[PDB]
């Protein structure tokens, strides 16, 4: 129940089940596998730990939140400091969606990781702009309707299409799990590094993105708390840096 | 010159042909091949995959998450229909855009168990029980609980499980159905009905919500490969 | 009964049998 | 019970598609056609492709080249048989500028010589990519600056395919219109996504208009 | 003596006409379709109906000749001239025009051929939903007993669809495809009496009532 | 020289020739050619006994009767119950045609089970209506003569036609017996379930049809009785039912 | 001969070998 | 280098 | 490799070996 | 392989 990544231990629910991507546990890269040529650092604890990223408010309008995984710890300790000093990178995920709510409260939100979530904009004619789609420090929020026709560089963050184009009700083949406030309260996901390439770059490429989707919004009668907070804690899992260099952004 | 009689179907260009031919880029060394996870090799590996169901179509919920939420509440009545949709996974809207009825519209014939799971979000304080039943076709669909209650179904206790799974059965005349609505391969009507009136204490929401996630089971097959009607174009996007 | 006349294997048929 | 055959990836994306096609006439110097290959353009193929994140398999490429006599001024036109060449120039290569460029040689790059009233040319293709897969998706950008380009068409350099008629017909104009169906052979895929819900808008992104999550009906006990 | 040539799969495995229709190279509505059924045509639709089951894989087999039809324009040299049939199963998109995106037939089989090569011939598995095709049924298509009654509530084999893939010339092209069922590895059960009266209508057994045999004078009449 | 379904038994001859379908005698489903997943109901007992259907009259007239069979035993007892509340059945039969004459009377009946007996219209345009096609516990007759154009929805009787525009003396491809009152007195048939698919609704599709055309017509002289009777009783066997659900005609 | 080219049942010749 | 391809003996080459 | 198709010499390849 | 012609320059390429 303790988990116990790092200098750090967070706690969970022996029925609460943890959902391991796509049927693999994150690994190191095989020799068999790599094209890098340069030996690798693996930072081990400095790296491998639990960074709990800021927290929002779950609202009785709230629509749901997102952050990309390696720019939301792109600014997080040694994780960020090796993203900067290397050119390649490799990293896996322990993702941990913490909500707490009492029986009187009620809700439901998907929490999904989903692979490449390339996301589309509202003017047609153009790419949505690096700060829209990334929030390291700041999740970025969907919205409750269309975002404007004609508003320049920005993510159609309409939820019912979750940004990129599809149904919100199918998000579930990515890896998810459902906090349900009557059953739940917080949900662990270990995402294996997924990509087409043995490595890629920390700063071009977001492999992952976090998703929390209020399906069943929250709802409670007078007096119950009315602040209820989400906080999420993603710890890297095996990670590699190859191409030691100048750092930058 | 070996003496050979050429047969009808020559210089003809058959879409789903598997000939072997030329290739252009001899000994092309292809890059290695890499463990990606989330190896896929049947379309089936998705369409058993639960994904939510909008079961409230209602104009005003399609364009939100409204759609995917059943509403009950407590009420002072007994025997109140929760919803009702026919067993068209891939003509009615209630299920033809779920992950199932996606696949499903590609082929043409389908066959098998259908896995309905409900989950109730509502507080943890509120208890009650629902009449889930799947009625074969032949008959209207039912109008009272007591019609309902003569066909395959199942009684949900919300007072300890979350989720509750009926397995709607593979009951038909022929081995598989046409995707597309035919009266002669209709499938039947899937209602929800009040078991027991949802009580809730005290300060507690007395209005909560349910979620419906459709699969497929393990004898679940497609056939028939076409095209869906789901993408259109006009002209090549640029 | 099924061979290949071609030395690069991207030339063979689909992958059904 | 029954079986699961015709579900498979292969059976799924093993039929010919065609991914584009474009026109080409003999009168003039730019009576030459080009593409560069992408295969986003067309919605079926796409979303069928775009139901995975990553692939990975060799294509079948069939030609459908078909002409038609257009208009002249002449007293009687007898156009003899024609022939097509087809240039598969790779990224870098040089690039036909003219109906009659040093570039048609093609002494190194691929190409295909067709008389019309024949089988349509077919040409097999190995994977061409540089990662160990195909990528279908690509949520970042071709800048190590964060900036410039966001999207596929930051993987997208697969080269150019150029199209001219090899006789010189004068008597009397004539256009052609060659067609190009991928077929995907041996295939492999990995991550399953999400169906294409809102109909594509651009070939070089997933740029969207939101449209509603299904079909409506009248209420949740309507039949 | 032996029987050979009176079995089954020797009676039905040879090819016939069931159906053939025409198509233009004006206009944008120059695409043809048709409704797969059997029961168009006369002596295929009695051969099978003198069985109430059948069950057989299918040889198809086009053969498609065009001709030149009239124009006013001075010579008209066309060039060969490609077609393109389309087979979308029920549900399928359906094309609109002779340019739809239909015909990019991504998952829909189709066939590509030029005119002066041999015909073109594609065979098709048992393609139905049964344990058997069924050629009759005493039965409605609705559980009230009512709507459609017939054959017609049982056939559901998708459309087909025809174009030209030419670009279109100076001069009108109106071509002909005639398309041709031979049936492969025959099994039908339960045989029935000849059909004797004319057939009236492709979705229906209906009949207008006709004698028994030709007539002669009297019984002893040779 | 008797046979007993249930609370019922047929006398029948001595030694006399039960004719047995297409040579196979009905049985139960098997688990290799059904489809259908919920467990059957086999009544047996109270479905597959005699069922002894309305009386008609053979008149030196009469051109033919016909019964639809499904909705020939539709109001008949518990078969008639079970098939309303369940949405697949699937039956073979027993079907026993009753004339009795004396040595001084004769004719012939031709009483034949017609599988698929699809029938035609009068109008060209249109197909026979429910009541002109069934008439379950009331044997619809054949005409002596062509039906009416003007009709509209109505079933071209012609008995020389079968109503299914073939030559009604080749209906003996379909299992038959001929009741010659010179040397018979009953016909006995056991037909299979007969249909392309393992089962069927009882509703929609008659499976079978049960016809009896006088070939020769009845005569007597002065004093003979004038009153010649035709009982048909036909048993259900191997009755099975799939689909429980509420009921409706 | 009665070699088969094609990897489905339905494409081969008619069931006439006696 | 006979193998008749056909089924029916008249398909086949002259008696030589 | 070299099977002669017909049953007359005259119709075989030149003696080129 | 299986080489048709008797002169070695009408063989296929030396790959593989």
């Amino acid at each position: 129940r303790s988990i116990t990544l790092g200098n750090s231990t967070i706690t969970t629910q022996e029925c609460a089940n943890v959902v391991v991507g796509y049927g693999v546990w994150p690994e190191y890269l095989k020799d068999n596998e790599a094209t890098a040529e340069d030996q690798p650092t693996q930072p081990d604890v400095a790296t491998c730990r639990f960074y709990t990223l800021e927290s929002v408010q779950w609202m009785k309008n709230s629509a749901g939140w997102w952050w990309k995984l390696p720019d939301a710890l792109s600014q997080m300790g040694l994780f960020g400091q090796n993203m900067q000093y290397h050119y390649l990178g490799r990293t896996g995920y322990t993702i941990h969606v913490q909500c707490n709510a009492s029986k009187f409260h009620q809700g439901c939100l998907l929490v999904v990781c989903v692979p490449e979530a390339e996301m589309g904009c509202s003017n047609l004619n153009n790419t949505p702009e690096f700060a829209e789609l990334s929030g390291g420090d700041t999740a970025r929020m969907f919205t409750d309707t269309q975002i404007g026709e004609t508003n320049s560089k920005k993510v159609q963050t309409a939820v019912w299409n979750a940004g990129m184009g599809v149904g919100v009700g199918n998000l579930t083949i990515y890896p998810h799990q459902w906090i349900n406030l009557r059953t739940n309260n917080s949900a662990t996901i270990v995402m294996p590094y997924i990509n087409s390439v043995p490595m890629d770059n920390m700063f071009r490429h977001n492999n992952l993105t976090l998703m929390i989707i209020p399906f069943v919004p929250l709802n409670y009668s007078e007096g119950s708390s009315p602040y209820v907070p989400i906080t999420v804690t993603i710890a890297p899992m095996c990670a590699e840096y190859n191409g030691l260099r100048l750092a930058s952004s | 010159g070996l003496p050979v009689m050429t047969t009808p179907g020559s210089t003809q260009f058959l879409t789903s042909d598997d000939f072997q031919s030329p290739s252009a880029m001899p000994q092309f060394d292809v890059t290695p091949e890499m463990q990606i996870p989330g190896r896929v090799n049947n379309l089936m590996e998705i369409a058993e995959v639960d994904s939510v169901v909008p079961v409230n179509n209602t104009e005003a919920n399609v364009n939100s998450l409204k759609a995917y939420q059943i509403p009950v509440q407590s009420n002072s009545d007994n025997g109140k229909q929760v919803f009702g949709f026919p067993l068209q996974p891939g003509a009615n809207g209630v299920l033809n855009r779920t992950l199932l009825g996606e696949i499903l519209n590609y082929y043409t014939h389908w066959s098998g168990s259908i896995k309905l799971t409900f989950m109730f979000c509502g507080s943890a304080m509120a208890t009650g029980k629902f009449l889930l039943a799947y009625s074969p076709p032949g008959a209207g669909v039912p109008k009272n609980r007591k019609d309902a209650m003569l066909g395959t179904h199942v009684i949900w206790d919300v007072g300890l499980q979350s989720s509750c799974v009926l397995c709607v059965p593979w009951i038909s005349q022929t081995h598989y159905r046409y995707v597309v609505e035919d009266e002669y391969t209709a499938a039947g009507y899937i209602t929800c009905w009040y078991q027991t009136n949802i009580v809730v204490p005290a300060d507690v929401q007395s209005s909560c919500d349910i979620l419906c996630f459709v699969s497929a089971c393990n004898d679940f097959s497609v056939r028939m490969l076409k095209d869906t009607p789901f993408i259109r174009q006009d002209t090549f996007y640029q | 009964t099924n061979i290949n006349y071609y030395k690069d294997a991207a030339s063979n048929s689909a992958n059904r049998q | 019970y029954h079986s699961r055959s015709e579900s498979s990836i292969e059976n799924f994306l093993c039929r010919a598609a065609c991914v584009y096609y474009a026109t080409y006439t003999n009168n003039s110097e730019k009576g030459y056609a080009e593409w560069v290959i992408n295969t986003r353009q067309v919605a079926q193929l796409r979303r069928k492709l775009e139901l995975f994140t990553y692939l990975r398999f060799d294509l079948e490429l069939t030609f459908v080249i078909t002409s038609a006599q257009q208009p002249s001024t002449a007293t009687s036109v007898d156009a003899p048989v024609q022939t097509h060449q087809i240039m598969y120039v790779p990224p870098g290569g040089p690039v036909p500028t003219k109906v009659t460029d040093y570039a048609w040689q093609t002494s190194t790059n691929p190409s295909v010589f067709w008389t019309e009233g024949n089988a349509p040319p077919r040409m097999s293709i190995p994977f061409i990519s540089i990662g160990n897969a195909y990528s279908c998706f690509y949520d970042g950008w071709t800048q190590f600056s964060r900036n410039g380009v966001y999207g596929i068409n930051t993987l997208n350099n697969m080269g150019t395919l150029y199209m001219r008629h090899v006789n010189e017909a004068g008597q009397g104009p004539i256009k052609s219109t060659v067609r190009i169906y991928f077929k995907p052979k041996h295939v492999k895929a990995w991550v399953p996504r999400p169906p294409r819900l809102c109909q594509y808008e651009k070939q070089k992104n997933v740029n969207f208009t939101p449209t509603g999550v299904t079909t409506t009906r009248v209420g949740i006990t309507t039949t």
